[PDB]
């Protein structure tokens, strides 16, 4: 194997929304500045946005502050955000749309909200000009620790999957860019289907791993974004008419307010109480109009086309069946993720992080994600400005890294498979940690059953053997996601109230209560291997 | 998820580089081959770099799949699905680039 | 291919409980009978008794009587039983116990000789070889068995039932069974709906996943009719391993509580089987789950004895314990339900059978699982039921001859129906991925563990649907080789049996069965409703279609 | 779930006629295999059979099972089973077919 050691400015762990725009920020404050980007996959496809997008769905019509933004996202949530988080991407959603239209992105007329697009290559257009403004990417690479030196970040490792290499990269600072958790719950669909869900995949929560592992603090874990999505191909809802019951029923109207939580909620209780299934009813639509819906589908969810074809659903007839999809670890649609402050630094000295890999804010969408790259990287690039890449790294510690990465691939004695550990930790999950199979309900009895089930996973991660680097990639997204399953149950354990229906449902405390208004978050200890809780008191948001 | 049609598949290598799993690999014969179906997001980035339609995305038997299939073609300046339903009848939409909707 | 011609008097298709006794009793009454039996897999530990049993639970211990047996049947389905069919197994129920006793199943005696009573109407003994036993029995009886050799369909002439058709999976051989009469014995039907951990563990379960339905899909296509398919036992089971309960419950005499500690069945004023479920499935909804069997502070003789016991009937459990160290002093047992299952044993689905158990079609008699009318039936029951339809049986063909003569043309369309798949180069799906395609449909539309066992009749109607869309794509199945062709049989079956599920479901607009039969949009029982919902399929339109028929009363 | 030890099996084809789901065959060399392990129903039939003690059987991985077997020796007058934890501890026990419980 080839240990490569690599030298740059600002190093970016991951390169999707945040990412690219973090690097392209950085290049276009200093273009004389080192900045390179490691990437588990195809930049040019990477992350969320490798289907596309409906639509742009975070920028501020005339008349609408960065306040008016504060206080929808309180409303699609609760009031326990990061208000100074919301508040500073808010200042940049506007300017991160008109950047998207500057790289390529087909945008049209039909106030400023309302516009025509074509998200189908949103995320090449970001890639191709991340890599025209000169930024570095190592593709098929996969990030698996950051580099600490007395408590300071200064660079990460990784190793390749198309080449028998581990790279050492020192960095003077790091961005973790790497996105939010699916696959810690059981998908809609496991087995033959179990990719099939509405977040990637493919980010399986490696940035709240090295983080926990390094020392630094999460926050919210116990609120676990589910998507309301359309059934098995998991497709948007916002291209597609209102929601109705089996029964033909507007149901949400038996609702005060029509959030997203409220539009979940509602759709479950129908069910529940026998008159499901729930739909988005399209019929009456027209000829024309069906044929809109399919070529919209067909650039940025392909799959409903398929299943429209196969059950011989035409939707100006028969009505969209929507349900809801796992539970996932994000800082996008959902606030979980790294504790960070207004400048995004997070608990570590040399490590700053952006988009849905940060908690604290949710409802960020594509445009809060690059504004956050922005906000993190002009950070980063100030606290860079003295410092220079002189930190001489230990050999012994590099060997225990590699030791660590490579330990399944010289597993002899091994017994199992990564992909039978994950669906082993999926089950208890869904099972203990409130999943589809309980309707997303948790209470104490199951999540102490789930601490104890995960930490007897945890024992038998060493007995996993792979062979070769693409299994040995699936090892670590199963052990990153079983620190990240601990982490759950212990938020989960901690927070006795109930303070986002469906998405923190605590059966057995099941009112909101005043004085639970704190935020409740998260620190690793190596030494005795326990995640332990540390509670952050909510601030008004008042800069002077 | 996908199927890759190898008597079609021309062995180009392209469907390799643009997978956000990193799924699919080039095999020593110059077949392009998936790591495992069942890992797919169906995101469709595959089906779309494939220049000669080897590539086709169907929905697993498992959930109710019946066969239909797309494929898709990339033009100058748009992309050109192929829906095929499974009876065979085929439907050919063409969605320009700079089309929006 | 080979295609043999046998001839018989008596067909037996399935080896199990009730098709064994049902073959020997045929040679207690006339040794000169010819007597064959048709077995999917291997006599000797063929059907639900593979494992063994915990206990013999159907028998009437000192005090108890047919008639008392009848009165504690009714009381789950609120007295809508098929009380002639419960009572004339009554009167059998202890001499099929001395039957086991007499081919060599160990049962524990007192010191008056008297078999040791577990609960009212159970008796202990050790389980382990139950099927051998019987199997060895019906060997030395002079019982003929073709053994991996699986039923497809009934031979018909006219609307007379004189043989059936089946397959090899161990030679190249096909086979026209031509009877005087047939005993269809092959119990009822598992996986139509999702288990417990589909994939890798997916026949874990507690029914027999062999059992496949296959009585129920040949009398369908036959013209039988059948009853109750609404009633959907669920057995409340040791979680994952889905061991049995009595041993712990009724063994041991520990309780059922919550994850408090709380004995959750003191809030209800009954504790019958269905309630215990129910009971169970509320305190898991309500966030006081899980559920256990309170073992806390049993010896450690009582341990080993636990341990013992499950090794002889469902070992799996004593992995479970050793992997996540389980102690049952220290630990209680998690329970929970299982998948719904078709089946005329534990609950009262299968054929329409008259006293003498008779189905609707002249020639063909039915026994066990496979039969509705009466649960609580259990081993002893379905013995009785072997017998009741072999003496019938033969009461019948006393008058008539093997002279029957089937034309070459029909055995060439069952032929070709047989083993489509085997030949279709064209095919596309396995039968594994059909197979999975109805669970799913069955769990979300028709009521399985993902809805917590509800349904309703919007659900339902997707249900059917599904279902027919499912039948268009058999065609396009492909199959390499006869084991294969076997599971595209077991689901070929399974979606006519599907089927009839839903149409019974969507028929019965009340909720009599709490768990097995919840309707959830008419949640009330219904005294309007007391009658028996059967259903015959209709070949020309390829539907099901519903019959209602009257509860008559039983005087003997 | 089961598994054949193939080192230790013989060929002798014994398990290969009890299971109820005919799952079990011996292929060309004369070992024994299962068609699928996930039709296993866990019934033992095999295990029991095997008179070397070739067929394990274990919970799979995916439902929690940590690597415990269980393996049964058929004597004149019982079964003598052998459950192997997870780390290797061995315990023996015979059930008498005589012996009645509780
Ligand atoms: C299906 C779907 C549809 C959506 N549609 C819309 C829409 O219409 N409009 C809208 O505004 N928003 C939409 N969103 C939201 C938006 O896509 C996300 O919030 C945003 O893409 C997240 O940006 P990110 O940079 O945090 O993560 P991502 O864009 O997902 O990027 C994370 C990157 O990290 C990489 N990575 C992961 N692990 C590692 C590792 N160990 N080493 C190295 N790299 C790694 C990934 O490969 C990826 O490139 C959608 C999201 C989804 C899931
Ligand atoms: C797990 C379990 C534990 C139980 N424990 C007890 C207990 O402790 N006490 C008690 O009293 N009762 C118990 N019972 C109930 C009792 O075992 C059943 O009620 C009884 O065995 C059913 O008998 P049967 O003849 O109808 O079906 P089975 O005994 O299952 O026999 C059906 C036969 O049909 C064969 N078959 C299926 N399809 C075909 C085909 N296409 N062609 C040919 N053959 C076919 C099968 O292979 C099988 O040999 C238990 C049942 C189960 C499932
Ligand atoms: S559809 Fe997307 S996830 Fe699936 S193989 Fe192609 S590129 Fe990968
Ligand atoms: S892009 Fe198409 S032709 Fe090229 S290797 Fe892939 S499947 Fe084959
Ligand atoms: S344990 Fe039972 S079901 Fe499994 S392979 Fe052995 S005999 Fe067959
Ligand atoms: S019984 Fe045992 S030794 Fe004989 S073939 Fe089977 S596994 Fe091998
Ligand atoms: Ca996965
Ligand atoms: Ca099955
Ligand atoms: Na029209
Ligand atoms: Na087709
Ligand atoms: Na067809």
């Amino acid at each position: 194997m080839d240990v490569k050691k690599i030298f740059t400015d600002i190093l970016i762990i991951g390169g999707g929304a945040a990412g690219c725009q973090a690097a392209i920020r950085a290049k276009e404050i200093d273009k004389n500045l080192d900045v390179l980007i490691v990437e588990k996959a195809n930049i040019i496809r990477s992350g969320c946005l490798a289907a596309g997008v409906n639509a742009i769905n975070a920028y501020l019509n005339e008349g609408e502050t960065p306040e008016s933004y504060v206080e929808y996202v309180k409303k699609e949530s609760s009031g326990l955000i990061r208000e100074d988080l919301t508040y500073t991407i808010g200042k940049r959603l506007n300017k991160m749309a008109k950047k998207l239209e500057e790289y390529g992105l087909p945008i049209q007329k039909d106030g400023k909200r309302s516009i025509k697009i074509n998200g189908e290559s949103i995320k090449p257009i970001l890639a191709e000009a991340t890599l025209k403004a000169g930024v570095k990417v190592l593709n098929n690479t996969i990030a698996t620790n950051y580099i600490l030196k007395d408590e300071t970040v200064c660079g990460a490792y990784a190793f390749s999957i198309k080449e028998n290499k581990f790279y050492v990269i020192m960095a003077k600072a790091v961005i973790c860019t790497t996105g939010g958790a699916s696959g810690i719950y059981k998908p809609n669909n496991p087995g033959a289907a179990r990719h099939k869900m509405w977040y990637s995949p493919f980010n399986t929560g490696a940035g709240f791993a090295m983080g926990l592992r390094a020392g630094a603090e999460m926050t919210t874990f116990e609120m676990r974004f589910i998507a309301l999505r359309v059934k098995d191909v998991i497709s948007p809802t916002g291209t597609i008419v209102s929601q109705i019951n089996a029964l033909g029923e507007k149901y949400m109207e038996k609702y005060e307010n029509n959030t997203t939580p409220m539009r979940l909620y509602a759709t479950l209780i129908e069910n529940l109480e026998g008159r499901g299934p729930c739909y988005l009813d399209t019929r009456g639509i027209s000829d024309e109009d069906v044929q809109k819906l399919k070529e919209a589908y067909l650039s940025m969810s392909p799959g409903i086309i398929l299943k429209w074809k196969d059950e011989k659903i035409n939707p100006k007839n028969t009505p969209i069946e929507i349900c809801g999809s796992e539970p996932y670890i994000v800082g996008g649609h959902g606030q979980a993720g790294y504790w960070v402050d207004i400048n995004r630094k997070t608990t570590l000295e040399g490590l700053y992080a952006a988009g849905d890999v940060v908690g604290g804010s949710p409802k960020k969408y594509v445009t809060g994600c690059m504004a956050e790259g922005e906000i993190a990287v002009e950070a980063a690039i100030e606290y860079i400005k003295s410092m220079e890449n002189d930190i001489e790294i230990d050999e012994q510690e590099i060997a225990k890294e590699i030791d660590r990465v490579f330990y399944p691939l010289n597993n002899k004695k091994g017994e199992f498979s990564p992909d039978e550990i994950e669906e082993r930790m999926q089950k208890v999950m869904d099972e203990y940690a409130g999943g589809i199979s309980s309707y997303y309900r948790v209470n104490e009895s199951k999540l102490l059953i789930a601490r104890e089930l995960l930490k007897a996973i945890e024992e038998d991660l060493s007995k996993i053997k792979v062979r070769n680097r693409y299994e040995l990639m699936k090892y670590h997204e199963v052990v990153d996601r079983i620190l990240v399953a601990r982490a759950v149950v212990e938020h989960l354990l901690y927070r006795k109230e109930t303070r986002w229906k469906c998405y923190q449902e605590r059966v057995d405390y099941p009112e909101i209560d005043d004085n639970w208004f704190k935020f409740i978050n998260s620190k690793y200890n190596s030494q005795t291997n326990d995640i332990e809780i540390i509670e952050r008191e909510y601030e008004k948001f008042n800069p002077v | 998820t996908i199927r890759i049609i190898e008597e079609i598949c021309i062995g180009c290598g392209l469907c390799t580089k643009v997978c956000p799993g990193n799924l699919l690999y080039q095999r020593e014969d110059g077949k392009s081959e998936i790591m495992d179906k069942r890992d797919c997001w169906d995101c469709a980035a595959c089906v779309k770099e494939c220049p000669v339609n080897a590539i086709e995305m169907y929905l697993q038997p498992e959930i109710g799949g019946r066969g239909s299939t797309l494929k898709a073609k990339k033009t100058d300046d748009s992309i050109v699905w192929i829906i095929t339903d499974n009876n065979g009848e085929e439907e050919v939409i063409e969605v320009k680039n700079k089309k929006t909707f």
